[PDB]
This record gives C-alpha cells, sequence and structure tokens, in this order.
RNA sequence: AAACUCCAUGUAUUGGUUACCCAUCUGCAUCGAAAACUCUCCGAACACGGUGCAGUAAGGCUUUCAUGGAGUGGUUUGCUAUUUAGCGUACGUGUACCA
RNA sequence: GAAGAGACAUAGAGGGUGUAGAAUAAGUGGGAGCUUCGGCGCCAGUGAAAUACCACUACCUUUAUAGUUUCUUUACUUAUUCAAUGAAGCGGAGCUGGAAUUCAUUUUCCACGUUCUAGCAUUCAAGGUCCCAUUCGGGGCUGAUCCGGGUUGAAGACAU
C-alpha cells in the first residue's frame, strides 16, 4: 500500500474578471518538495467548464468554457 | 459547498472504463474498469460489470474529498460505432445511486468529419 | 594508556567539593556519582559481565543490607547490627513476587548461605535477581564482620542493555585524596574491563549529587 | 490397544527474569503418489514441511530423578452475480477455528 | 557560485500507553530536602519500574549559528577545446525616428543613410568652426556620440 492521495495539496482555481461567480473548483496536485518540484506542474493545467456554472444563468447551458 | 470532478465513462463494446479525474482532468481518481469487477471475459462490458465498477469508483471518490462529478460519455469514436456500450447507462446510474451529485452530464464521443478509412474491407465483416 | 589529566581532575575535583560543600550544604548524605558512558559500542552483540570491585571505604554510611541464612549468621548479624531473618517463611512468599520485589527494593542488597544456594533459585529467584544486586553467599567460618564491611565497600558493575552505566563512588562528609583514589582507580578499571580501553569510554562525568549540569570531557 | 501434550510437589546448578520453552543465524536425516495409461515396482533426482541434533542464548554455559491428575472430532485450500452461499468436498505436517 | 537529497560534528527542546499506584511512565543508586504552596516524594497502599533533582541522556525533528570527505542538477569564466579574420565596428550607455493609451518612471519595445537598371564610388573628405603667423599652405575639433582596451563567435570545468 503507498495512497499516493494521501500527499498532494488541494488547491483551489480562480475565473478572470470578464465572468461572474469565479470559484470554479479545486485541484490535488502533489505536496512541492525538492528534487523535480511539483510547483510548476500547476502553470500549465487547462480546464473546461461550463458557461452557465461560470454565469449562474442556464441560457448559457452550452458555450463551454476553456 | 460540493467538490467538483470529473467522471469521464468512456463506454465502448467489450470494456467499460469509469475513469474519474479532477476538474482539469491531469490527475486521476479511481480508474476502475468492467475487466476489474467480473472475470468471465464476455460480461466486461456488461451493465452488472459497469455498476460494480462505478460504486467502487465512488468508494474512492469518497475518502479523498470528491463530492459531485461532471459526467462525460464516451463511446469509441473515431472510425467506429459512435454509439455507447451497454454498461454506460449502469455506470451512470451507479454514481447517481452512491451519494455523488452529477451536474452537466455531456456526451464527448470523438466524432470526426469524413476521415480514414474504416476496418472492415468493401464488403465488410461478414460472419 | 591514561587520558586523565592529574592537576586539571584534581582541581575540578576540589571546586565540585567546595561547591557541594561549602557554598551548598544539607543534611542528605549526598553521593557523586560516576555515570560512564559508551561510544561505538553494542551492548547486544558483545558479550557482557557482571562483575563486583572493592572500594577503600564505604561509598555511602548508610545503605541497608540483608542478610538470610542459619541461626548461626542470624546471631551473628545480630552482633553486626543489621536485621536477620529466616528462609521457612521465603518459601510461603514466593508466591507474591510483588511482594518479593517490594522487599528487594526495601533492602537495597541482600546476602545468603552456601545451604540457601539450594533453595534461592526457586523461591527469591525471578524479583530479587532483576533487581540485580546478586548475593554472594557468607562462610560461617568466616568472619560476618568482614563480609558486612566487604559489601558495605563494594561496587557492582553490571553491564546492560543502555549504554551508560552509573555507579556510586563516596561522599563529601568523608575525605577528600581517598575519593580522588576512588574515583581514579574506578575509571582506571573501567579503561582495563573495557574491551576497545578509552575508545569505548566517551565521558567520565562526576557531579556533585544535588548539583548543576556540567561535562568534564 | 492405549499412547502422548501440560500443572504442581522438588531431590546435583537447573544458573544468572525484559526467565529455560520469544527463540532464529547456520549446517545435518525427509512429511509419497491427482479418483495419475485403473494399480504396482525400481531407479534420475538432496526432499518430493515440521519435528529432532549441535555451535550461536534481549536468562553467563547441559534440560536433572520422579509421581498424581485435565485432555477429540470435525470444518479442507476450489468454482459460480444464490456471495451474511448454491454446487464440489484426496491425505501427511503445522496453522487458522469451533463445544 | 546556486538549488535540492544528505551524513557527520553543532547547541537547546519536550514528550514517549496496556498494568496500576499519588501523575497516559523508556531509564540509574538514592532516603529524605532546595522552597511562592506544607505542595511534591519520604515511613503508607499499589504498581515490569517509585515519583523533587537528570547527572549520562537509550531514540529522536526542529531549527538557526556556523560548518566539511559527498550525490545529482543548474549556472559563471579565467584553464582547456573549436572556428574565423588584413584580429573593422564587440559590450554598455546614449542621441534621434516610431509604437508605446507616459501619469511628470526609458514605465517598455523596434529602427539606426543603401533594393526598378550588368554605370560610378580611392588621394588623412568636402563643408563648418578654432588656432596658425597663414610662405604657395599646416595642425586640432566636428563632420564620423561617449565609455570599457575582452579581436569576434561557439563551448566550458564537460570535453581534451
Amino acid at each position: 500500500v503507498v495512497d499516493p492521495f494521501t500527499r498532494k495539496e488541494w488547491f483551489d482555481i480562480k475565473a478572470p474578471s470578464t465572468f461572474e461567480n469565479r470559484n470554479v473548483g479545486k485541484t490535488l496536485v502533489n505536496k512541492s518538495t525538492g528534487l523535480k518540484s511539483a510547483s510548476d506542474a500547476l502553470k500549465g493545467r487547462v480546464v473546461e467548464v461550463c458557461l452557465a456554472d461560470l454565469q449562474g444563468s442556464e441560457d448559457h447551458s452550452f458555450r463551454k468554457i476553456k | 459547498s460540493q467538490v467538483f470532478g470529473v467522471a469521464r465513462i468512456y463506454a465502448s463494446f467489450n470494456d467499460t472504463f469509469v475513469h474519474v479525474t479532477d476538474l482539469s482532468g491531469k490527475e486521476t481518481i479511481a480508474r476502475v474498469t468492467g475487466g476489474m469487477k467480473v472475470k468471465a471475459d464476455r460480461d466486461e462490458s456488461s451493465p452488472y460489470a459497469a455498476m460494480l465498477a462505478a460504486q467502487d469508483v465512488a468508494a474512492k471518490c469518497k475518502e479523498v474529498g470528491i463530492t459531485a462529478v461532471h459526467v462525460k460519455i464516451r463511446a469509441t469514436g473515431g472510425t467506429r460505432t459512435k454509439t455507447p456500450g451497454p454498461g454506460g447507462q449502469a455506470a451512470l446510474r451507479a454514481l447517481a445511486r452512491s451519494g455523488l451529485r452529477i451536474g452537466r452530464i455531456e456526451d464527448v464521443t470523438p466524432v470526426p468529419s469524413d476521415s480514414t478509412r474504416k476496418k472492415g474491407g468493401r464488403r465488410g465483416r461478414r460472419l | 594508556m591514561s587520558k586523565i589529566t592529574s592537576s586539571q581532575v584534581r582541581e575540578h575535583v576540589k571546586e565540585l567539593l567546595k561547591y557541594s560543600n561549602e557554598t551548598k550544604k544539607r543534611n542528605f548524605l549526598e553521593t557523586v556519582e560516576l555515570q560512564v558512558g559508551l561510544k561505538n559500542y553494542d551492548p547486544q552483540r558483545d558479550k557482557r559481565f557482571s562483575g563486583s570491585l572493592k572500594l577503600p571505604n564505604c561509598p555511602r554510611p548508610n545503605m541497608s543490607i540483608c542478610i538470610f541464612g542459619d541461626a548461626f549468621d542470624v546471631d551473628r548479624a545480630k552482633s553486626c547490627g543489621v536485621d536477620a531473618m529466616s528462609v521457612d517463611d521465603l518459601k510461603k512468599l514466593n508466591k507474591n513476587k510483588k511482594l518479593i520485589k517490594k522487599l528487594s527494593k526495601k533492602y537495597n542488597a541482600f546476602i545468603a548461605s552456601e545451604v540457601l544456594i539450594k533453595q534461592v533459585p526457586r523461591l527469591l529467584g525471578p524479583q530479587l535477581s532483576k533487581a540485580g544486586k546478586f548475593p554472594t553467599p557468607v562462610s560461617h567460618n568466616d568472619d560476618l564482620y568482614g563480609k558486612v564491611t566487604d559489601v558495605r565497600s563494594t561496587i557492582k558493575f553490571q553491564l546492560k542493555k543502555v549504554l551508560c552505566l552509573a555507579v556510586a563512588v563516596g561522599n563529601v562528609e568523608m575525605e577528600e585524596d581517598v575519593l580522588v583514589n576512588q574515583i581514579l582507580m574506578s575509571v582506571n578499571f573501567f579503561v582495563s574491563l573495557l574491551k576497545k580501553n578509552w575508545q569505548n569510554v566517551g565521558s567520565l562525568v562526576v557531579k556533585s549529587s544535588m548539583g548543576p549540569a556540567f561535562r568534564l570531557y
């Protein structure tokens, strides 16, 4: 048994100011350490999220925003 | 209020994948397939194998922090069937039955334009 | 080889004794101790021993010793001025090892008889020997006065699992030259018994029993 | 047919409590056969798993004479979405377990 | 040089389960004693262990001094290596022109006299300005920004 999920940092994801409520969700990553750090493994993430999630209105249930 | 993951049910024929990732898709949480629950080799794609696989995914989705999922249904796609397998419905239903909340169910079967040559030949698979 | 600077240890002993006697003073009979450690020594894989060295005088003249034996050594102990007991009671008293441990704690040293070597390992065996004050049987023809004085001036080396062996050396109310002789002879004997000589010993710290922290070496 | 595992009373030292018996580091004999070409025999093979012996003791180094009493018969390693169970159910070694 | 994984020194930690005493106990031998408490232990019960005092600290992580025989990675240039040239324009800063929505911050970034044509391009360069003592001409500065004297590029403690 290793359980690699007890060793990640659980970050948080925001949105740009050109939106409504900007709390998208969390992100499970790694504990950043030395020897090939896991801090820059969070620089290139890409998140697909629906516009109705980012606006609160179901009129944009389509148009998923990346 | 709710911590959201991505469910990503790959429902082909011959198998069924329930691959919950993080919201960005890069980090994997409890990929459990239908062949991991039954050992008969002809019911890997069966609804019973998919429902057991989905509830084992929800067993690890809890005790890591995931309380809700965005469901992405996947058939084989490409030059293949484009129709979801028999286990996608059981896997999706078992996720709801297990307490994990659902949101924005979407079909993400890879759909080409016209494309490379589908396998089988001119006269197709004739049995 | 003696790795001890004589003038420096003499000055350290004189200042430590001045601290224990003149600067601070109490009616408590304090006991200077040698707690000698071990460096690069592994107790488990290396053979050990339980040995008895002698001293020029008593490390602490108020240290209780008990005797078990025949009525002859009982009456000799009565002439000595030390309490004496019988042996039939101990046959019943073997049952409560808790009480045996309590009496071993209350009487911090024991002596026995050449007839009691028959009954000791079945009745007084476990708790007393765990306490480790090994009883050397006296001789009825030999002087019990002399044996009592011997146990007054014995030192017990019991090398155990811990790497720090601590034994009392003497006092402050008595003279000082014999105390320095005691400490020097004790460290010389320890160096002789150590199987790597001075390599095993890492320090030699003597501290006036009610005093502060300091490291000699 | 009975055998043997243990407790106490204790004789030489059974000794030195993290108490002989936790003991394993190590070598020295091998637990015989699937309802196997039905079975059986010899032979190529060092043993097809636990006990015995020794040097090493997280007691300082041998196991000492003895007697009395407590004490057995079963669950087999598998398959199957009947899974708090439906079929199937070698013996020789210790396990797990029960009353 | 820097970062990371160290280890050894470094000096200070405290804490550590069954039982059951008077404390959730891994320690020494102690027989009573410093004192803001008559509190703690003591002759008392009960505990594999008696309890203030650690006094050597089994076994330590955590550090901030300050380290040194390392292991990896990443940089520096001056050893070494490669190439070129008649060692001619390198680096840094500027001035000008533009874009920069200057916010009175070169805050920033690009450009630095040449592209219809098989012509021509040389005399410390003309001009401007200063000094000649100007004897027909001569010498500065500018023209042609300043500074650093690292020829320029690559590569680098690897390679050789």
